[PDB]
This record gives structure tokens, C-alpha cells and sequence, in this order.
């Protein structure tokens, strides 16, 4: 977690077998459907905006019942996409216009 | 009206008051006080204490079932 | 009537003890603090020679 | 009587009601932060610092 | 030579012989047991090893403060 | 993960009108200041809020020129080092957090002015969490940068065990004991917590004596004022 | 005549407080009216001595309390003073409105929309103030409260970044909530003396609910003791509170110092907003949730419409009175589960308490009011 | 009765604002009462938002 | 810390880390402030012009 | 006489206002007039210093 205009931004290096995970997510079930490739530029590193879309809260990493995060109010479960699934959530967690320039380095202006 | 004359129309009432120092401040303790108290508790006693008694059934049950849920399922794990 | 007086007298007395605590220490919050009062008399000047005018 | 001499003199205008009850304020003042003072000191004798002081 | 003898590690001994201990220790020697056994599982004793460790320090606070 | 509840020691100052040991704040404070201060600060307490507690003026003037702090900027702004008074607070084991993190291995070590009363279960928590250092159960795993400890909630700490028998020598000369250090830092803890502790007892027990006489006589002279309804009878005499 | 009817100053404090026809048979709920005033003056007054050391910014208001707690004479007895009094003032409250709910008291309907206003100043002031410390609960409680508007659905980012002061809660979020929390009581102070005074034309009501023209009494030498016993016995309650458990009713985790970069595991609003708390979490949808905590807060506004009993007071109505008890054992469930997390048992309790919270302020009470009138041949 | 007569808010507002007897010959010199109402709710309005970031 | 190239939001450069370091750059007097020199002196920029061309 | 004596009270509470917002701004006529000002009830013979400080 890094903090940008006040708050929180994360950055997940989630393992190919959360990538699976994230893939084999249905879009039907999703609340907000998204694919999951959509909101991540390369599949191993997830960045979003740290802020549950139901009542801005620090959603918890690896947690939840889809291990993805979960929020610490009202109990909203995101998935390592970052996607709602199960909670008071209206929509997905935010992405933000992150650009990788190189593979060791994302800005934006 | 507003004031203590003219509130309501009351006729051949009268009633008798004596002066809180020619009187005790704790008459009938024993012998009507606590007989009182006793049975103002006995009549509210079932009109209350129910809900308050399911109330407490359902925190007991709910915080077993949530400890109950937390502790882990062997067979999870059997294979 | 001695005795209610008595007994009168009794709580009016624990009750202005009650009050005067309480205004006391109330107005005492008001006066310096303990950090403001540390930073009073234990500071000692260490003057050096400024010339031969008023510094 | 006592109450024939005290509440004559004492309970019979309010201003020496009131005389009386600010001095009995002070003593009662007084005497009762000592009594509650010796009885929290004697409760927890020797915790406190101003014994270990000496 | 060590005569430091940390009253904590008596008291936690004085449990370890109890009733209440003794079963929760026999149950974590199980539970050790099933996941060593076991190649690959998920299945971890933290779990166990609360419950010993709550009734042990249960009775340690039970008897701990008087030896200090 | 779970968690563990930890046990309800039997502290002396836990009684309603007990008062904190002054005799084991002062061992605490030393335990601090020779073995959590190397990470741990505080920011909330001075080498004051001592001349009262444990420590006389002039110990307390020594011990706060024990250590050096920098002062404000002299002629040409240069910010020098001064000898070191009562009122500068306990010293910063590190400039920043990210000194902190850098030194802790991304670990923030974190204020203990307030670490007693900022975790539930108090003192016996910080008491829990320093007596228990376990070896990891099986079929658990961790970095070679956290130590497992059954009593913090993610239950892998960061912080490697702090105290074990005779790494501090009281100047009382009480067995040194990890058990002891632990319940001494504790007790310091919990006065820098909340140092009116003794204060907040004391007024506690003479509230309590004002109310035991105040009731009862505020309760009688009610009772006087409105026995005049309450025995007050009435009757109907229709003509 | 004597000088208190020819002042009018005198005449006013004499006609409202000395002289005012009060029922004989009036009970010791009653009271608690009265104690709220002292609460709203002890948290006017207690308050006061806190803002001479309190810095509303968010690099320093937690400093500033520490400084307040530590230095300050006597800052620690003030600062709890404060906090257990705002617990005793919602304890209060809710017991005024409950026993308002008993009686009947909503009948006088303007002082019950009055005092329905002055419960939500009075909740806006409280949330304000819990702000204030800028701990680790606060800052993150504040978060989600004001995130809370951004259900609105044409503005609702817009509204929730116009009261933060920013993009998120900060520095300019505290200082404001400082002002308002500062300005707000002495509001609260004007709209309860507009609740008395639409309280004065009618008069008080009695547990009876019957007119009690032939039993009036003067407040003077009767209430006025029967509330300073009231006011004895308040700050008794207070002072333990104070004194012996200050942290009874807190939560540690605002004695750390607000990070915005990590929500703690349990955050949770201050006791008494657990039952709105709970009501949020059942609802699904995020303004569905809002709009069911609206309607939890104003359902009182709709009470006196759904009064279809003959009898304006519950002590004649023994269904109505197990009904009352179900729905005080019901908010307790709220309160309850809003303490504990979002889990298996205690989200589905949760759900089944905020319904049955609602059907029986809306539906069972005026059935069992019908079936009451059909009982006494009505 | 109109409704200033019968709502107690109303009846204050009608009695001293509304329906107040005042002298018709009143000067200018008589206006600065109402202008010093309106310097106190100016002054506390534009200080309420000072203090919003004071 | 660290130097960055520096950013709209940044102030303007402060030529002296503090006032000592000012007045002893200064021959021991201090530069004021010019972000409110104009409205700091009677005459206000009248004033300043007058300073810098006398 | 009783409006007059209401309108001196709301005169010295106006004043006593003024002066405390004037010395909020905290710059040197703040703090030099309210230094003066709070250094007037010097003057009281036996409690002047105290109450000062206070
Ligand atoms: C040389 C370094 C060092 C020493 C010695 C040390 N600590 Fe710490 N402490 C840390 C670091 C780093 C952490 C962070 C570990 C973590 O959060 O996982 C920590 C964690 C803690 C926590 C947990 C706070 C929380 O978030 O739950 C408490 C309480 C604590 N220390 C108090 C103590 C006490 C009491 C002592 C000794 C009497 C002590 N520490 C000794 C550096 C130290
Ligand atoms: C700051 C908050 C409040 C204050 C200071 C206050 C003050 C008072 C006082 C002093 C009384 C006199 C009678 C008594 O004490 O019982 C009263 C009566 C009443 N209040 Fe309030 N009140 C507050 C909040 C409320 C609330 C939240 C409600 C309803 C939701 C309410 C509704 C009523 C009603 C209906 C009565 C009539 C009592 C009767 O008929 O006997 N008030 N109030
Ligand atoms: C009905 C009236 C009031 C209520 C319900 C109320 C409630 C609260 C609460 C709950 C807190 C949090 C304290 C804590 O958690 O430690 C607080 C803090 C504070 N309030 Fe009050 N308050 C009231 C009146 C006032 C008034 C009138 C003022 C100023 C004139 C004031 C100034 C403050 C200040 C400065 C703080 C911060 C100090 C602290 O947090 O201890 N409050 N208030
Ligand atoms: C009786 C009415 C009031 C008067 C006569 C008054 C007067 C003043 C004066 C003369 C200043 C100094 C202005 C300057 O030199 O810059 C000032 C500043 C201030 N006043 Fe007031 N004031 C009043 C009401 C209020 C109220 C109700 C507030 C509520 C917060 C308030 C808050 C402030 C603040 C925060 C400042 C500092 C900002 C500034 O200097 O402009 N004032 N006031
Ligand atoms: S804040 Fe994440 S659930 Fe409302």
C-alpha cells in the first residue's frame, strides 16, 4: 500500500494461480461484471485504489471469501481482480491510469 | 387556563394533608414499604423479563455458533 | 424542625464541598500548564558581550 | 434542652443557617480529605512514592 | 550457574501437569503428528496450540503474580 | 487466522482503590530505557512526570543529563547538542518511520506511550505478548524477519524476543527474571498510559464517601418534602 | 404581588419553573428530561475548558489531547468528564424516548417532531466530537460516515468531497468539524427551549394518560428536589464512570494516532450508533442501507400517526406493553451485533432483527392496538 | 384566528415582530437596532467560516 | 531527505535555513518577509519605492 | 433603566469580543495590544499577578 492523494493505492504481485482464479470468476456472478484482464495491464501485478466502493475502508489482502480482500465495515469481498463479489459493495474496486513505462517502473502524469 | 386558577371545574372534593415535619419521612418501611415494592415487581415481572430472557438465548446461542464456526473442520483435510 | 434543619444543613454542606472541588479544580485547568510551568525558572540566560548598547 | 438553645440560636434565622453551614463547610472540608487521604494511604501503604521517598 | 530459575517456567511446568493442560498437549501431539505425517496439507496446529496455550496461561495467571 | 484471548493477570493495581507500585514503575522505566529504548519511543513523556512518581528532582535532573538532545539553533543557525533537561521528552530511537522501517525490517516500532490502553486485553496483552514466544506449530511457516508469537494477532511479530533473564540488572536487586522485567515494563507501561492513576483512585474513594452521605440525605429530604402528597387523603362528599 | 410576578424575567422563570402545573403522580422517568439539559450544560461547560487546549489540526489534535490528558491540571478529570457525559447524554436520550414511546408522549406532536430534530443535532454532534481526537476509530469512522453520502445518486461524490474539504478526510475535514461541533450544542440548547415551550401549552403528561387538571401541582417545592435527587444521582452514575472504569465505554484503538494507509480489523462507531450500524450491514444495497438507517432514525415521526388505540398510555395495555419490551430487547440485539463483526450467526441475526425492528413499529403495534380496542368493547 | 394567534412560535413572532405596536414618528436613529442584529448574524456567520480553517 | 526538481505546489525558495543564519548573512540584521511588505508598512508600496530609490 | 443596564452588559460583552478576535490574527498589534490589555488588571492591589497569569 502506497499513498497517493491521501490514500491508499495498492499494488499485488498476485501469483499466476490467483491469475486462473481471477480468469475462471464468471461474469454473470459478478455484481459489476468486468473481465479481469480488463483492469490489469500485466497479469501478475494488480494495482487499484485502496478503497472499499461501498464506504471508503482499507480493504484486507489475501482475505475474504474470495482471497482477494475483504472489508474490515461491513464485511464487502473482493476478489484479486479487485472485482465485488459478495458484500454491501456497490460496484469494483477502482483502477487508477497506471502506465508500466518499464518492468520495474509505473507513472503517470 | 394557564395559571392554578382556572384549570378544571371540581366540586365537593376535600382532602386532608398534614406537615412534612409533623410526619415521618419513612413510615411503613417494613410493614407496607417493602410488601409494596415486592408486589410491583411481582406484577412487572412477567411483562418484562421474557424478552429480556430470549434476548439473552439468542446472544448465548449466537456467540457459541460464531465460536463453533470458527474452529475448523477435520474433515476438510481428511484426503 | 431542628433535625430537618440538621439534616438540611448536612447536605448543603457536602454539597458545596462537592462544588468548591469542582470550581476549583476547574479554574485550575484554566491557570498554567505543567510543560508551560517546567519552561519558566529552569532556563538560565548565558550572556555574551554585545558591544555598548542595549541588547 | 440542647435543640432549645441550638435551634434558637443557630436553626432560627437562616443567616446563621447559612453562617453555620459555611463553617461547618471548612471543617468538614477539612477533616474528611484527611480521614479519606489517611484511609487511600493506609489501603495501599507502600506503593505509594511518598513512603518509598524517605 | 543459572540460579535464575524464571518462577514462569515453574508455573507453566506446575499446568503442564494439570488435567486441562495435559489434554490439550496430548491433542496438539496428535494434531503435530497428522500434519507431519501428512506430505502435502494445509492443515495447520494453530489451532490446537491455542487451545493448550489458553487454559496453560490460564492457571499460570492463576498462580504467576505470587512468586514475583 | 485466530486469535488468543489473553488471561486476566491478577495486577496489584487492578483493585478498586489499589495504586500502582512505584517500586516496580521505577524497575520498568529502567527495563525501557536500558532495553525497549533502542526502538521503542516516547513522545508523550518527559524526564518530568518523574519528580512526582518515582524519582526526586535531582535524580531526575541526572538522569535526564544522562543523555544528550539537540538544541535549538545557535548563532550562524547551527543546531548543536545539549547535556540534556527535564523537560526534553525521552529520546526518538529513530528520526523518522522510515528509519524505523529500514532498521526493523520494514517493521515500525510502534509508541509505547499509549501501547497499554491501544490494545484490548491492556497490560496482560503486553504481558502475553512478551512471556510468549513459542516455537511455531507445525505446519506453519514464516520469514526469517518475524518471529512467531502466539499472542499477536497476525501471530508472526517482528520483533525478536526483548527481554530474558538477566539482561538488565535492577538497581533494587531483585532477580532479574524475564517474568519480573515483563511485569515491571508492564507496570511502566501502564502509568505512562495513564499516570493519574493514583489521582483518579484517590478521588475516586472520596466521591464514593461524598455520595454514601449525600444520597441517603438527599433521599430523606425528598422524602420529607413529599410525604405531604404521600399521606395526603382525600374524600367525596356528594351532596 | 410578590416580585416574581412583575419582573418579566421573573415572570417568565416563575410561570415556566416555579408555578408550572405539574402532574402529582408524574414518575421518576420523567426526570430525565430534566437531566438532559444538565448533560447538554455539563457538555457546554466540560467541553469549554477542553477547546482552550485543543488544536483542531490533524498534526496535532491527537498532541493536543495527549497535552490535555498530561499537563493540563486536572485535563484528564475534564476530558472524561466530556466523553462518559456524551454516553450519559445518548443513555439519557434513549431513555426519554422510550418513555415517551410508553406513555404516549408523541401525541404532543410538535414537541415530538422538536425533540426528533434535537436527536439528530444531538447525533451530528456526538459523531462530530468523536472526530474530534483524530484516533485511529475516529479518523476511519469519519470515512465511512461521510462516504454514507455518497449514496445519493445524482450528487454523491460531489456532496461527500464538498463536506470533506478535499479528496479525503484530513486536516480541513477536522477544523471544520470543530467549528460545527463547537457551534452545534448551543443550536441544541435554542431548539429545546422551542421543545419547552411547545411543551408548556399543553403541559406535562402523566403515566396515567389520563388528564390530570385535578392533581396539579406547583414544580416548585415538589420537582425541583425530586430532579436535584435526579441530578445527584446522574452524576454519581457519571463519576464512577469517570473515576473507576474511564475506558468502560471507549475503544483502544483510538489511542492510536490516525493512519489513513490502514483501516484497523474492527472498526466500529461508538456505542450508540450501533444499532444504525447493524441496520446499515443488513441492507445489501448501499442506499438501501442508507435509506434504512434514515427510516430506523425517522420512523419516530411516523409513530403518532400509527397510534389506533383509545388509550393514550401503555400501563393499560399489557400487549402492548410485551410488544414495547420485545422492541427494547430488539435494539439491544442491534446494539450487540454491532459490537460484533460481520460473521456466519451475526449477520443473519442482524437481518432478522433490523426487520423485526421495523414490523413492529409499524405493523404488530397498531395490530396489537386494534385487537386491544376490540378487547375493552370499544 | 389567523395562524399567528394559535401556534405558540407564531404567536411570539406575530406579538413582537409582526403586529408590534411602534410609534409611527420613529427617525432613522431608531434603525440601528435592527442593523446591530444584523452585524451580530454577520459576524457570527463569516466567523463560523473563518474558524472553518482557523 | 532527498532534493526533487520541484513541483507548482512547492513555495518559494527560502534563502535562509533560519533566522540566526539570516542575521549572521546579514551583518546581524534580519530581511523581512516580502510576501506582505507592501501591506507591513505605513505607505504601503509607496513606501517600499521610496526605500529603493533614495 | 433596566433595557440601559441590559445594553451596558451587551456593550462590555461586545468589547471583550472585539479585543479577543483582534488578537486571533496574532500578529504584532495582536499580540502587543493583548499583552497591554491582559497587563491592565495588573493594577488590582492584592490579587493583580494571579489573576494576570491566570
Ligand atoms: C531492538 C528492537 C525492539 C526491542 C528490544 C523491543 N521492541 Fe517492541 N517491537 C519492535 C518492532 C520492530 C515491532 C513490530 C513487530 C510487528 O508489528 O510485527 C515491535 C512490536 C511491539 C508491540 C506490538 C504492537 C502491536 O501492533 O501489536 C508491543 C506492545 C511492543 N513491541 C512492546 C515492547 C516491550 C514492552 C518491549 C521490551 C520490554 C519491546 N517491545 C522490545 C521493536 C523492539
Ligand atoms: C437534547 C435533547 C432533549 C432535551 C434537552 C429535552 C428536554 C425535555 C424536557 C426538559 C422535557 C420536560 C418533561 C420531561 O423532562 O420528561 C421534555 C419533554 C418531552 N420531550 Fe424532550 N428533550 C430532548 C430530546 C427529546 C427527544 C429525542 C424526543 C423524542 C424523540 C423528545 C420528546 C419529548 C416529549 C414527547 C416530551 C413530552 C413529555 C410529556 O408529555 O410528559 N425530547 N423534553
Ligand atoms: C451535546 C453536546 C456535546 C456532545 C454530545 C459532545 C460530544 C463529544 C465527544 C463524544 C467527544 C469525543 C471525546 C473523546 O472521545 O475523547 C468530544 C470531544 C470534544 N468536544 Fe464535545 N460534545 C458536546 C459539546 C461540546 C461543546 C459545547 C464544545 C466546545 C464549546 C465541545 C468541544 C469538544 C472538544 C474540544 C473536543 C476534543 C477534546 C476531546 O476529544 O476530549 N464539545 N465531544
Ligand atoms: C460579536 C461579534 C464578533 C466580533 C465583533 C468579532 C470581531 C473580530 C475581529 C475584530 C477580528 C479580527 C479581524 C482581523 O483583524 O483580521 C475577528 C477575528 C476572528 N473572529 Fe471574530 N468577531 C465576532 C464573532 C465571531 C464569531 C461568532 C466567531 C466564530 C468562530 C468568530 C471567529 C473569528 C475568527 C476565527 C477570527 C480570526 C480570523 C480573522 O482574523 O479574521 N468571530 N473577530
Ligand atoms: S466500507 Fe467496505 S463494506 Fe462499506
Amino acid at each position: 500500500a502506497f499513498k497517493w492523494r491521501g490514500k491508499p493505492l495498492f499494488v499485488r504481485h498476485r501469483t499466476q494461480k490467483e491469475i486462473e482464479q481471477e480468469a475462471a470468476v464468471e461474469l454473470s456472478q459478478l455484481r459489476d461484471p468486468q473481465h479481469d484482464l480488463d483492469r490489469v495491464k500485466k497479469p501478475e501485478w494488480v494495482i487499484l485504489i485502496g478503497v472499499c466502493t461501498h464506504l471508503g475502508c482499507v480493504p484486507i489482502a489475501n482475505a475474504g471469501d474470495f482471497g482477494g480482500y475483504y472489508c474490515p465495515c461491513h464485511g464487502s469481498h473482493y476478489d484479486a481482480s479487485g472485482r465485488i463479489r459478495l458484500g454491501p459493495a456497490p460496484l469494483n474496486l477502482e483502477v487508477p491510469t497506471y502506465e508500466f513505462t518499464s518492468d520495474d517502473m509505473v507513472i503517470v502524469g | 387556563g394557564r395559571e392554578f386558577g382556572n384549570l378544571t371545574r371540581m366540586r365537593h372534593v376535600i382532602s386532608y394533608s398534614l406537615s412534612p415535619f409533623e410526619q415521618r419521612a419513612y413510615p411503613h418501611v417494613f410493614t407496607k414499604g417493602i410488601p409494596n415494592v415486592l408486589r410491583r415487581i411481582r406484577e412487572s415481572f412477567f411483562r418484562v423479563v421474557p424478552q429480556f430472557v430470549v434476548f439473552y438465548l439468542i446472544y448465548t446461542w449466537g456467540t457459541e455458533e460464531f465460536e463453533r464456526s470458527k474452529r475448523k473442520n477435520p474433515a476438510a483435510y481428511e484426503n | 424542625k431542628g433535625f430537618s434543619y440538621l439534616v438540611t444543613g448536612v447536605t448543603t454542606v457536602g454539597v458545596a464541598y462537592a462544588a468548591k472541588n469542582a470550581v476549583t479544580q476547574f479554574v485550575s485547568s484554566m491557570s498554567a500548564s505543567a510543560d508551560v510551568l517546567a519552561l519558566a525558572k529552569i532556563e538560565i540566560k548565558l550572556s555574551d558581550i554585545p558591544e555598548g548598547k542595549n541588547m | 434542652t440542647l435543640t432549645s438553645k441550638l435551634y434558637s440560636l443557630l436553626f432560627r434565622r437562616t443567616s446563621t443557617f447559612a453562617l453555620t453551614i459555611i463553617v461547618g463547610v471548612m471543617f468538614f472540608e477539612r477533616a474528611f480529605d484527611q480521614g479519606a487521604d489517611a484511609i487511600y494511604d493506609h489501603i495501599n501503604e507502600g506503593k505509594l512514592w511518598k513512603h518509598i521517598k524517605h | 550457574e543459572e540460579e535464575l530459575v524464571d518462577p514462569l517456567t515453574t508455573v507453566r511446568e506446575q499446568c503442564e501437569q494439570l488435567e486441562k493442560c495435559v489434554k490439550a498437549r496430548e491433542r496438539l501431539e496428535l494434531c503435530d503428528e497428522r500434519v507431519s505425517s501428512r506430505s502435502h496439507t494445509e492443515e495447520d496446529c494453530t489451532e490446537e496450540l491455542f487451545d493448550f496455550l489458553h487454559a496453560r496461561d490460564h492457571c499460570v495467571a492463576h498462580k504467576l503474580f505470587n512468586n514475583l | 487466522d485466530l486469535e488468543l484471548h489473553p488471561p486476566s493477570y491478577p495486577w496489584s493495581h487492578r483493585g478498586l482503590l489499589s495504586s500502582l507500585d512505584h517500586t516496580s514503575i521505577r524497575r520498568g522505566f529502567q527495563v525501557y530505557k536500558q532495553v525497549c529504548a533502542s526502538c521503542h519511543s516516547m513522545d508523550f513523556v518527559a524526564y518530568r512526570h518523574l519528580v512526582g512518581v518515582c524519582y526526586t528532582e535531582d535524580e531526575a535532573k541526572e538522569l535526564a543529563a544522562e543523555v544528550e538532545v539537540q538544541d535549538g539553533p545557535n548563532e550562524d543557525g547551527e543546531m548543536f547538542m545539549r547535556p540534556g533537561k527535564l523537560f526534553d521528552y525521552f529520546p526518538k530511537p529513530y528520526p523518522n518511520s522510515e528509519a524505523a522501517r529500514a532498521a526493523n525490517n520494514g517493521a515500525l516500532p510502534p509508541d509505547l506511550s499509549y501501547i497499554v490502553r491501544a490494545r484490548h486485553g491492556g497490560e496482560d496483552y503486553v504481558f502475553s505478548l512478551l512471556t510468549g514466544y513459542c516455537e511455531p506449530p507445525t505446519g506453519v511457516s514464516l520469514r526469517e524477519g518475524l518471529y512467531f508469537n502466539p499472542y499477536f494477532p497476525g501471530q508472526a511479530i517482528a520483533m525478536a524476543p526483548p527481554i530474558y533473564t538477566d539482561v538488565l540488572e535492577f538497581d533494587d536487586g531483585t532477580p532479574a527474571t524475564m517474568s519480573q522485567i515483563a511485569k515491571d515494563v508492564c507496570t511502566f507501561l501502564r502509568w505512562a498510559s495513564e499516570p493519574e492513576h493514583d489521582h483518579r483512585k484517590r478521588m475516586g474513594l472520596k466521591m464514593l464517601m461524598m455520595m454514601a452521605l449525600l444520597v441517603p440525605l438527599v433521599y430523606t429530604i425528598k422524602r420529607h418534602k413529599w410525604s405531604v402528597l404521600k399521606s395526603r387523603k382525600l374524600a367525596y362528599r356528594p351532596p | 404581588t410578590p416580585m416574581r410576578k412583575t419582573n418579566p424575567l421573573m415572570k417568565l422563570i416563575n410561570h415556566s419553573f416555579i408555578d408550572l402545573p405539574t402532574p402529582s403522580n408524574i414518575s421518576a422517568w420523567w426526570n430525565f428530561g430534566s437531566l438532559l439539559g444538565a448533560c447538554l450544560i455539563l457538555q457546554i461547560t466540560t467541553g469549554l475548558f477542553l477547546a482552550m487546549h485543543y488544536s483542531p489540526d490533524a498534526s496535532t489534535a491527537f498532541s493536543s489531547i495527549a497535552h490535555i490528558t498530561r499537563d493540563v491540571n486536572y485535563g484528564w478529570i475534564i476530558r472524561y468528564l466530556h466523553a462518559n457525559g456524551a454516553s450519559m447524554f445518548f443513555i439519557c436520550l434513549f431513555l426519554h424516548i422510550g418513555r415517551g414511546l410508553y406513555y404516549g408522549s408523541f401525541l404532543y406532536s410538535e414537541t415530538w417532531n422538536i425533540g426528533i430534530i434535537l436527536l439528530l443535532a444531538t447525533m451530528a454532534t456526538a459523531f462530530m466530537g468523536y472526530v474530534l481526537p483524530w484516533g485511529q476509530m475516529s479518523f476511519w469512522g469519519a470515512t465511512v460516515i461521510t462516504n454514507l453520502l455518497s449514496a445519493i445518486p445524482y450528487i454523491g461524490t460531489d456532496l461527500v468531497q464538498w463536506i470533506w474539504g478535499g479528496y479525503s478526510v484530513d486536516s480541513p475535514t477536522l477544523t471544520r468539524f470543530f467549528t460545527f461541533h463547537f457551534i452545534l450544542p448551543f443550536i441544541i440548547a435554542a431548539l429545546a427551549t422551542l421543545h419547552l415551550l411547545f411543551l408548556h401549552e399543553t403541559g406535562s403528561n402523566n403515566p396515567l394518560g389520563i388528564t390530570s387538571h385535578s392533581d396539579k401541582i406547583t414544580f416548585h417545592p415538589y420537582y425541583t428536589i425530586k430532579d436535584a435527587l435526579g441530578l445527584l444521582l446522574f452524576l454519581l452514575s457519571l463519576m464512577t464512570l469517570t473515576l473507576f472504569s474511564p475506558d468502560l465505554l471507549g475503544d483502544p484503538d483510538n489511542y492510536t494516532l490516525a493512519n489513513p494507509l490502514n483501516t484497523p480489523p474492527h472498526i466500529k462507531p461508538e456505542w450508540y450508533f450501533l444499532f444504525a450500524y447493524t441496520i446499515l450491514r443488513s441492507v445489501p444495497n448501499k442506499l438501501g442501507g442508507v435509506l434504512a438507517l434514515l427510516l430506523s432514525i425517522l420512523i419516530l415521526a411516523m409513530i403518532p400517526i400509527l397510534h389506533m388505540s383509545k388509550q393514550q398510555s401503555m400501563m393499560f395495555r399489557p400487549l402492548s406493553q410485551s410488544l414495547y419490551w420485545l422492541l427494547a430487547a430488539d435494539l439491544l440485539i442491534l446494539t450487540w451485533i454491532g459490537g460484533q463483526p460481520v460473521s456466519y450467526p451475526f449477520t443473519i441475526i442482524g437481518q432478522v432483527a433490523s426487520v423485526l425492528y421495523f414490523t413492529t413499529i409499524l405493523i404488530l403495534m397498531p395490530t396489537i392496538s386494534l385487537i386491544e380496542n376490540k378487547m375493552l368493547k370499544w
